[PDB]
RNA sequence: AGUAGCUGGUUCCCUCCAAAGUUUCCCUCAGGAUAGCUGGCGCUCUCCGCAGUUUUAUCCGGUAAAGCGAAUGAUUAGAGGUCUUGGGGCCGAAACGAUCUCAACCUAUUCUCAAACUUUAAAUGGGUAAGAAGCCCGGCUCGCUGGUGUGGAGCCGGGCGUGGAAUGCGAGUGCCUAGUGGGCCACUUUUGGUAAGCAGAACUGGCGCUGCGGGAUGAACCGAACGCCGGGUUAAGGCGCC
RNA sequence: UUAAUUAAAACAAAGCAUCGCGAAGGCCCGCGGCGGGUGUUGACGCGAUGUGAUUUCUGCCCAGUGCUCUGAAUGUCAAAGUGAAGAAAUUCAAUGAAGCGCGGGUAAACGGCGGGAGUAACUAUGACUCUCUUAAGGUAGCCAAAUGCCUCGUCAUCUAA
RNA sequence: ACAGUGCCAGGUGGGGAGUUUGACUGGGGCGGUACACCUGUCAAACGGUAACGCAGGUGUCCUAAGGCGAGCUCAGGGAGGACAGAAACCUCCCGUGGAGCAGAAGGGCAAAAGCUCGCUUGAUCUUGAUUUUCAGUACGAAUACAGACCGUGAAAGCGGGGCCUCACGAUCCUUCUGACCUUUUGGGUUUUAAGCAGGAGGUGUCAGAAAAGUUACCACAGGGAUAACUGGCUUGUGGCGGCCAAGCGUUCAUAGCGACGUCGCUUUUUGAUCCUUCGAUGUCGGCUCUUCCUAUCAUUGUGAAGCAGAAUUCACCAAGCG
RNA sequence: GUCUCCGUAGUGUAGCGGUUAUCACGUUCGCCUAACACGCGAAAGGUCCUCGGUUCGAAACCGGGCGGAAACACCA
RNA sequence: GUCUACGGCCAUACCACCCUGAACGCGCCCGAUCUCGUCUGAUCUCGGAAGCUAAGCAGGGUCGGGCCUGGUUAGUACUUGGAUGGGAGACCGCCUGGGAAUACCGGGUGCUGUAGGCUU
């Protein structure tokens, strides 16, 4: 069996990454995290305090709590057949906002002015996003020339 | 004798069998491990909203 | 002494290499790689035919010994003792294990080491060998003899590149006339056209 | 592992930090009178033999230490247990370590 | 009528749903408690919510492969410098004087490698988001923070519905609960072993609990899952005769 | 002698040798007693063991474990009793029966009874020597024996083998 | 005035009584601890994942090796300097860490987490929330806060142990600490006792019985979940047979052999496993008797020899008969 | 094979983390004897089995090798 | 064009050598009474302004090493899902999708925020 050992495996998940060692950039503890924010959880071997549990590493979560170096979030942990809502305390060298959602945010904005543009011109304009659909039809020149023919080549015993 | 040890063969399918649901969200969650000391003054904050009632 | 090739001759295992985990592997069988005229120039040997593998399997140090044996053995006899140089080009690094009985049974049946093997892919060189051009059919036939010493399906295959060099035999003259390649002995040097300019001064003055 | 025999803690009855006299913790003799020994002895008494288990399996080959602080200020004079972890020798005010000096 | 975690038995029909051999604790290993899997009773709503799926964004990773003229470790061969050290000599009066020569050393090369190496780095995969609990305004409360009527949180009123990817589907919720807790097999991955119809794992699907067509025969293979029937057509397999 | 798978080399035996005891005793029975057996007995006896006729002999070891013997000279040591403190429960101290520890004896008590190296004028041996070593270091005898793995030991005899 | 008896107390007491005499486990025992923990790997790029799988560690250590601040920079190497050399001390230069950080390993760290000084006790007092194993219980360990008291620094800050991942222990009992505390039963005072809160004494089989053997005189309930035959899969070992051809055979690789290598067959060897059989399949050998195989010793018919004869050796069809 | 244990001058042997590696025998030198022997006075002589590691320092402590000696191998 | 103080990202910014630097700066530089600290005013601290870009620093250079980024390697290796495909096996091919990394070749060699200067 295995040791239940808290950072077991975790040789290269918490390492840092190649010839980026030594000094914390400040921008890290910079950044502002307000209640209901959505943040990205990456423990970093650097700092060995706040460090978030191996389960949580590559989880997302919300932030409910700010206190003068962490954050609490709620992140979903999946064990066996049912999934927990969980309560960590993260210290902000671990975390880094999401963009997740801004792709979404941006969209908002854009659609809520897109409808507030439209309506005042009295048209309809596209608001939900479409999956890619099948190309349509095209011509395509052949600008006098042939295509070029193609032929398997031979087998040859590059040893 | 001897016996199997471990295995986690047919579980994911016992798992599904119900779902696995996620985690029920309501619209207010609740103030349980928020910072003392910020929930002292929000109780405050509220204990006066009345003060503020006549400008409002 | 020692099993049947066969009980050995799939990597079944991953690579379990003599190192500061296993202890105690016993010596190769073989310990010479290199035999004939090594210090040839690039130039004296032209030609080069290499013994390849068909079969995804293990090559016991007692073969690869064996082989190079029975290749040298022709090549003296028919070139001459300063007419080739071969190289075996695959060394038995992986360790194979034994589970020793005369008892416990499987119990506790983790082996010792009991020699060592070369894993071998398809389309990977055994050996080579690099002569002299009037030489091409006593190479063929030095490798086409050294292949009974191994297990499975190997292609003997003379090679288009010069010598033990990588480049192509038809352009390796002309390349040397550019300063391209400067011999090295055995092989030859690649002469990009990049870093200092006193580098390419001493080439061509 | 070397303590000092005094050090400056938190005093319970005080309020704030004190000088403190710092001794190790013996456990007194039993009493004859507590009620789980006056129990015992009338259980033991009579037929039957032993009563209640004695236990042989003993495994740790160290205990913790722990320390009987006590005020130093006249008044007060109160005291308090503190625990330390488990060590094989333990001395109080032993001579502190030197540094860049030749081991004899 | 001693106890028995152990062996043997346990009596009518139909209809509906339908398992487990796994987690943790146990002087626990032929047994229990425990969660999971099951059934029953409902109830709260509905005619927004959800998903063993994709799409679009966005993060996570160190396996496959690859690398070793990149760090660690392992390893073959030549070549150029060499006095900065040693082995053989060798003129000697003898020295770092001369003469070589083979070693080590350094410099570019070169063959071959890693489950407990790595600069790189997949596929498959794991989170999250895809709106009304949102977006935007005006105001009030604070004992919290504060150059600042700052900051953050809370509360109040108000305006916005093209319900903001595809597909499919009604959902949620609460009590009581049995049996199980020996498993075994196959594709792929995989540990030990010479190997085993061997021992041990991952994923999924099976047999167990399951008939049926085919594989002559057969727990698992291939096809396909079953109320009692008529007609038609198929699957996998077949069409000398049986 | 194992009725009903073992008739024997097992048990017994005479012989031998240890042990306790002079009766308020030794050994033993019994819930109990002015109880009972040996005992209607008295050391040439009774009680407890071992070996096992005769013949010859019965070596060394008391460290271990047992048994036994001496004891206020003297560590520990219960109850009771003595003293002191206290309001008392209680606490403390002193004193110290056997038994343990201390010291002798005892093996026909249970039992035990080594290792290495050199060395004689051919070689082999090694009477002899040095060394480490335990409470003694297996003596007189006897042996591939019902006891010796290696082992179907080696030589001889018995056989054609 | 003791024997003695009655009742207490200490010793002795397998003569006798009751009881126990762990678990995992390629049968059990012996062996080991995979029984409580930690690192790397296995492990198939989230997490999880087994074997008596692999390589290792743990039951400690530290008044500083805890906390803060300041100043410095390490391993190694090059070149110099009296005695001085491979190695003492001084100097300059290069030096991404190739050192050090208690220990196993892995991660982390360069005006620091390392080395040296200075001041110190955040290793203190206190209520909750969280994380890890997880049943989302306990312990242990750990994470953000909040309330006090302090240390340190010029200060921002940092610190409620060790840079991180290990270093540990329920109920009952006992012992210590805390309050002008509660109760101590009709009331009061005082001893005592019991409570309430927090530490310690330990359960290592580490969610925690108080525990030695033997049975061949043996017993019962079971087990083919499990060993001792046969049989089955496997064939390492055993047996038998090919391929290559360095050599042997005076010469000559192959008449006869054949190294180094390598490919098979068989189940007349022994193993490995544990599928059938424990409400029983009678367990060695011999005797008897029949049959079958060929991997042929003889005999029939043949090929080849380093076959003159004779004798022998290799090979073929061949199991009729011995 | 599991487990325990041991390697120290030429021989047998000690070594209470800091020894001028202890003791006896042996060898060498000088005395004594006509000479030898005993005996008296002096001296040399340890690859502490080997590699590596912790340590300020290891013959010792800790793992891995090379030899060596023990106790176990039972129910069938 | 560019510097100084404080920065963000943290080599396109590093390392080696060479050339050039107007003005203001930043420095080198001169001293030790005071503050402060040393074996040593070398460093640290302090008071200065004679001299100099020699060095640091800045800009430019090198068929420069590194770094960054493309190409090639290559639709290759590997891979999801499929077959009563091949093969004694070892393995391999195809179908449906995804799709790397060296050697080799090219290009590039800091951007930028706040505040304050210099530069007709
Ligand atoms: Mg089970
Ligand atoms: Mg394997
Ligand atoms: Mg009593
Ligand atoms: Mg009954
Ligand atoms: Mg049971
Ligand atoms: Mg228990
Ligand atoms: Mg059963
Ligand atoms: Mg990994
Ligand atoms: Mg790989
Ligand atoms: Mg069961
Ligand atoms: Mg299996
Ligand atoms: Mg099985
Ligand atoms: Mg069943
Ligand atoms: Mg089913
Ligand atoms: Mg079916
Ligand atoms: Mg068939
Ligand atoms: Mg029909
Ligand atoms: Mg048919
Ligand atoms: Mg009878
Ligand atoms: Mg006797
Ligand atoms: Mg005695
Ligand atoms: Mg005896
Ligand atoms: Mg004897
Ligand atoms: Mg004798
Ligand atoms: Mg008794
Ligand atoms: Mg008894
Ligand atoms: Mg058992
Ligand atoms: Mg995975
Ligand atoms: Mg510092
Ligand atoms: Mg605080
Ligand atoms: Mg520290
Ligand atoms: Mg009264
Ligand atoms: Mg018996
Ligand atoms: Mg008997
Ligand atoms: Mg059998
Ligand atoms: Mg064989
Ligand atoms: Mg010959
Ligand atoms: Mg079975
Ligand atoms: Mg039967
Ligand atoms: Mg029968
Ligand atoms: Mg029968
Ligand atoms: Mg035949
Ligand atoms: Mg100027
Ligand atoms: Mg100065
Ligand atoms: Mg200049
Ligand atoms: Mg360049
Ligand atoms: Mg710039
Ligand atoms: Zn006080």
């Amino acid at each position: 069996t295995n040791t239940k050992g808290k950072r077991r495996g975790t040789r290269y998940m918490f390492s840092r990454p190649f010839r980026k060692h030594g000094v914390v950039p400040l921008a890290t503890y910079m950044r502002i995290y307000k209640k209901g924010d959505i943040v990205d959880i990456k423990g970093m071997g650097t700092v060995q305090k706040g460090m978030p549990h191996k389960c949580y590493h590559g989880k997302t979560g919300r932030v409910y709590n700010v206190t003068q170096h962490a954050v609490g979030i709620v992140v979903n942990k999946q064990v066996k057949g049912k999934i927990l809502a969980k309560r960590i305390n993260v210290r902000i060298e671990h975390i880094k906002h999401s963009k997740s959602r801004d792709s979404f945010l941006k969209r908002v904005k854009e659609n809520d002015q897109k409808k507030k543009e439209a309506k005042e011109k009295g048209t309809w304009v596209q608001l939900k996003r479409q999956p890619a659909p099948p190309r349509e039809a095209h011509f395509v020149r052949t600008n006098g020339k042939e295509p070029e023919l193609l032929e398997p080549i031979p087998y040859e015993f590059m040893a | 004798a001897k016996s199997k040890n471990h295995t986690t063969h047919n579980q994911s399918r016992k798992w599904h069998r119900n779902g696995i649901k996620k985690p029920r969200s309501q619209r207010y969650e609740s103030l349980k491990g928020v910072d003392p000391k910020f929930l002292r003054n929000m109780r405050f904050a509220k204990k006066h909203n009345k003060k503020g009632l006549k400008k409002m | 002494g020692r099993r049947p090739a066969r009980c050995y001759r799939y990597c079944k295992n991953k690579p379990y290499p003599k190192s500061r985990f296993c202890r105690g592997v016993p010596d190769a069988k073989i310990r010479i790689f290199d035999l004939g005229r090594k210090k040839a120039k690039v130039d004296e040997f032209p030609l080069c035919g290499h013994m390849v593998s068909d079969e995804y399997e293990q090559l016991s140090s007692e073969a690869l010994e064996a082989a190079r044996i029975c290749a040298n053995k022709y090549m003296v006899k028919s070139c001459g003792k300063d007419g080739f140089h071969i190289r075996v080009r695959l060394h038995p690094f992986h360790v194979i294990r034994i589970n020793k009985m005369l008892q416990t049974g499987m119990r506790g049946a983790f082996g010792k080491p009991q020699g060592t093997v070369a894993r071998v892919h398809i389309g990977q060189v055994i050996m080579s060998i690099r002569t002299k051009l009037q030489n091409k059919e006593h190479v063929v036939e030095a490798l086409r003899r050294a292949k009974f010493k191994f297990p499975g399906r190997q292609k003997i295959h003379i090679s288009k590149k010069w010598g033990f060099t990588k480049f192509n035999a038809d352009e390796f003259e002309d390349m040397v006339a550019e300063k391209r390649l400067i011999p090295d002995g055995c092989g030859v040097k690649y002469i990009p056209n990049r870093g200092p300019l006193d580098k390419w001064r001493a080439l061509h003055s | 592992v070397n303590v000092p025999k005094t050090r400056r803690t938190f005093c319970k009855k005080c309020g704030k930090h004190q000088p403190h006299k710092v001794t190790q913790y013996k456990k007194g003799k039993d009493s004859l009178y507590a009620q789980g020994k006056r129990r015992y002895d009338r259980k033991q008494s009579g037929y039957g033999g032993q009563t209640k288990p004695i236990f042989r399996k003993k495994a740790k080959t160290t205990k913790k230490i722990v320390l009987r602080l006590e005020c130093v200020e006249p008044n007060c004079r109160s005291k308090r247990m503190l625990a330390i972890k488990r060590c094989k020798h333990f001395e109080l005010g032993g001579d502190k370590k030197r540094k860049g000096q030749v081991i004899q």
